[PDB]
């Protein structure tokens, strides 16, 4: 649409016909994160929790 | 990017003839809004927008105040200026803070109040520009019919509204039809619908007839007054200071068609033109056409014209269902009474002879000279009170002796006719049992008592509306006594 | 008074002040009218024959102050007086604005 | 209402030095048929425009006359730059016998009895002017009674 | 009900009785039948008459003040 250019109307980008999606997972189980590891290949930018 | 706040600025700028400064203040609290709903807390949030770049820095703002009430948003003057000693009351101290992300959520956000924005500068500013449109004959389009109302589309997303009232009585509108009406009102109601569109009104004429008729958009003719039936009939009165222009004649135009082409977009409403004139009573003439008026009476007091026709007439005069008196009555402003000849001699014979009555009975004359005081045009005792000397000393056969014992007389049956009133309940009944009720003084119970109020069962009966033009009687204090009546009256 | 005076060319925006003012005088009290007047109050009636000759082809009642060297035919209510003294014109133009006040009431 | 009436259209010219340029003129005249009556001449460049523009002055150009049950009040003269009009009342004269431009401005003044003829340079113009000074100078009774003798009765007996 | 969404101008009331509903904001037939006979009393230009109106017209369709 020539609305797909509203987030360039306050950011810009280039165009928002590619679908915007965040990876969410499935269900059938509960529980408590107990421990998270982070495993970086090496050169890649260490964000802030890594 | 950079550019591009540049080029969209530069764009809504032109497209909208909206200061840029405008937008990015809008677009500033669009995004501190945005802002605030990402936090769980309720913060305070300036954003500031770089006008050259179109970067923007968004701070926790904390409004420089006097007294904290709200922790979270507020600072004290004190506390503000140990971080910047040039802070004020009313200024905001900063805090960095990670500026909101621009997805499609502030995007849409910022494109709501730039939205709104237009509408308070753009649509606003278009609205002031047809100053004339805003009172003229305003063109929509029927977007939608309810019951109550029918909503008018004018452009721009500008919506307008017909009232119920503001329809004429035999109007059918669709979905899809061109309506015209005067825009009578201009409220604030942006969200849906300011504006308020008549088609009733007496102003949908004057203005058809300033479209229809060059001479009145030139000012040569006024329109002074119209009256108006909505869908049935109507009255206007019209004048011109040049005598070579017949105003009634360039209102009809070339055989009916001015008068028509208004009549027509008026559902067939019929439309009579009246030359004004200055004097009331040829005025009144002119206002009751097409009834041939035989002679009129003029009460000033009573703000009152008793109107004589002809027996043959009189059905005319009136009109169906009273609709021409009434019309005429609402282009003049007078009170109009319509009776025959015959009717209006013995309404005269009835007020002379009442008057004669009264006279004879109060002042103490024989009735021959009760006549000539009525026929010298006496009608009340307060005339015969209160008039100069001068006027009384003119009838034939009073010497200043007998015009100031008249007038004593006057004035002792004046006093007479309040004190007999006092006497039985004024200063007696209603100065006790009426004057139970909260607030009423002596004062004011004489003068319900001079509208028949003479006991507190007689207030207790009466209405706010009954009591509305005693002097010193507001609404309020009329209800407040007429229910301490009541209290005493039915339920002591 | 406030918008284009400067927005194109310079020069050109001195010919509509150029423009303007001589305008304002011509035009001086009539914009405010509206219409044909009613009456008209003249202080010289040979001086300003044309419109004495103008308001008789309507129904204009005028009021003219007229010197003894003009002819006191079309004005209705004909004042005699002289009309070249300064101090002769405060007389009649002090008295027809002071009425006037009182007729507006 | 008005009912306008037009009498005649002339084709005038004037010459410049690419040639001769022509208009037309075409007086006409207006009335109510009950004392009210007006001329109008009017000139352009083309007959709808000249007749629109006689008319249009015609309007405001109306004089009240004061005559008796479609005939008029008395003989009257109409003298008016080589035109005589003579107008005779012709109490029921069955009909307005005058000639052209007369038979037009008697016709849409109302009367309908008058005896009429106009004497001299019999021009259209000249005529219609005659009759309307003649028509305007002439009297009702009533102005006659009350500037002479104060009684409307005795004046005619 | 349908009975109570209906506007008091359609009850048939005296045109005394009509204007002092108006003028307490009383618009619709649900808001009259929460009203009290004491508390319509207290109104502006409301009469004992009038009150015995009101009640005959809403005993005609089968409502009570104070409801």
């Amino acid at each position: 649409t020539p609305e797909e250019k509203l987030l360039r109307a306050i950011f810009g980008e280039k165009a928002s016909d590619v679908k915007d999606s965040s990876l969410r997972v499935p269900n059938g189980v509960s529980g408590t994160v107990i421990d998270v590891q982070v495993f970086t290949r090496d050169g890649v930018e260490k964000d802030k929790r890594a | 990017m950079n550019k591009e706040i540049l080029a969209v600025v530069e764009a809504v700028s032109n497209e909208k003839a909206l200061p840029r400064e405008k937008i990015f203040e809008a677009l500033e609290s669009a995004l501190a809004t945005a802002t605030k709903k990402k936090y769980e807390q309720e913060i305070d949030v300036r954003v500031q927008i770089d006008r050259k770049s179109g970067d923007f820095d968004t701070f926790r703002r904390w409004l420089v105040v006097d007294e904290v009430t709200q922790p979270t948003k507020e600072i004290t003057l004190e506390a503000a200026r140990y971080e910047d000693e040039s802070l004020n009351l009313g200024d905001y101290v900063e805090d960095q803070i990670e500026s909101v992300t621009f997805d499609r959520i502030t995007t849409q956000t910022a494109k709501q109040v730039i939205v709104q924005k237009v509408r308070e500068a753009e649509r606003a500013m278009v609205v002031d520009q047809f100053r004339e449109h805003e009172g003229e004959i305003i063109t929509g389009v029927v977007k939608k019919v309810n019951r109550d109302n029918i909503s008018l589309d004018l452009g721009n997303n500008a919506e307008a509204v017909i009232l119920r009232e503001d329809m004429l009585p035999r109007e059918n509108f669709r979905p899809g039809d061109r309506v015209r009406g005067v825009l009578y009102s201009v409220r604030p109601e942006a969200r849906g619908a300011q504006l308020f569109v008549t088609r009733s009104k007496p102003e949908m004429l004057i203005e058809l007839f300033r479209i229809e008729v060059p001479e009145i958009g030139e000012e040569v003719i006024e329109i002074k007054a119209a009256a108006r039936d909505p869908g049935s009939r109507a009255k206007i009165a019209v004048k011109t200071n040049d005598k070579r222009i017949d105003p009634v004649g360039a209102c009809v135009g070339m055989r009916g068609a001015r008068v028509q082409a208004v009549s027509t977009e008026l559902g067939g409403e019929r439309i009579d033109i009246v030359l004004w004139d200055d004097n009331p009573a040829q005025f009144v003439i002119n206002a009751m056409a097409p009834a041939d008026v035989a002679s009129i009476v003029v009460d000033e007091d009573k703000h009152t014209m008793d109107i004589a026709v002809e027996a043959g007439n009189l059905a005319q005069a009136i009109g169906r269902n009273g609709q021409n008196v009434r019309l005429a009555s609402q282009l003049s402003g007078w009170e109009l009474n319509v009776m025959t000849v015959d009717d209006l001699q013995a309404k005269h014979q009835a007020e002379a002879h009442a008057a004669i009555d009264t006279f004879t009975k109060y002042l103490d004359i024989d009735e021959d000279f009760a006549t000539v005081l009525v026929e010298e045009g006496f009608s009340t005792l307060e005339e015969l009170a209160y008039v100069p000397m001068k006027e009384l000393l003119e009838i034939e056969g009073l010497d200043e002796p007998t015009v100031e014992a008249l007038r004593e007389r006057a004035k002792n049956a004046l006093a007479t006719i309040a004190q007999a009133q006092e006497e039985s309940l004024g200063d007696n009944k209603p100065a006790d049992d009426l004057l139970n009720l909260e607030g009423v003084d002596r004062d004011l119970a004489f003068k319900l008592a001079a509208r028949g109020v003479c006991t507190l069962e007689d207030l207790a009966e009466q209405g706010i509306d009954d009591l509305a033009d005693i002097e010193g009687l507001t609404d309020e204090k009329a209800g407040a006594l007429i229910m301490a009546a009541r209290n005493i009256c039915w339920f002591g | 008074q406030d918008g284009t005076f400067d927005k194109l060319t310079k020069k050109e925006a001195l010919m509509r002040t150029r423009e303007l003012e001589k305008l304002e005088n011509s035009l001086g009290g009539i914009k405010d009218m509206g219409g044909l007047p009613d009456a008209l109050f003249v202080i010289d009636a040979d001086h300003e024959h044309i419109a004495i000759k103008e308001a008789n082809n309507l129904g204009i009642p005028v009021f003219a102050i007229v010197d003894t060297n003009s002819d006191p035919d079309g004005v209705d209510f004909v004042i005699p007086g002289n009309d070249d003294a300064i101090r002769a014109v405060t007389l009649y133009l002090g008295a027809v604005a002071a009425t006037v006040r009182e007729g507006r009431s | 209402e008005l009912q306008e009436k037009l009498i005649a259209v002339n084709r005038v010219s004037k010459t410049v030095k690419g040639g001769r340029i022509f208009s037309f003129t075409a007086l006409t005249v207006v009335g109510d048929g009950n004392g009210r009556v007006g001329f109008g001449y009017g000139k352009a460049r083309e007959v709808p425009a000249a007749i629109q523009k006689a008319m249009e002055k015609a309007r405001r150009n109306m004089i009240n006359v004061a005559l008796n049950n479609g005939t008029l009040q008395h003989p009257v003269k109409g003298v008016h730059t080589g035109s005589r009009v003579f107008m005779q009342p012709a109490s029921e004269g069955t009909g307005i016998i005058a000639g052209g431009a007369m038979r037009a401005v008697l016709e849409v003044a109302g009367v309908h009895n008058v005896l009429a003829k106009a004497y001299g340079s019999t021009n259209p113009i000249n005529v219609v002017r005659a009759t309307i000074d003649g028509l305007e100078n002439m009297n009702s009774p009533e102005m006659v009674a009350a500037k002479r003798g104060k009684s409307v009765e005795e004046i005619l007996g | 009900d349908p009975i109570l969404l209906r506007p008091v101008d359609d009850l048939e009331l005296t045109v005394r009785s009509a204007n002092c509903l108006k003028a307490e904001a009383i618009h619709y037939i649900g808001d009259l039948v929460q009203r009290t006979e004491v508390e319509l009393l207290k109104t502006p230009n409301l009469g004992k008459k009038s009150l015995t109106e009101i009640k005959d017209v809403l005993a005609s369709r089968g409502l009570s003040l104070g409801m």
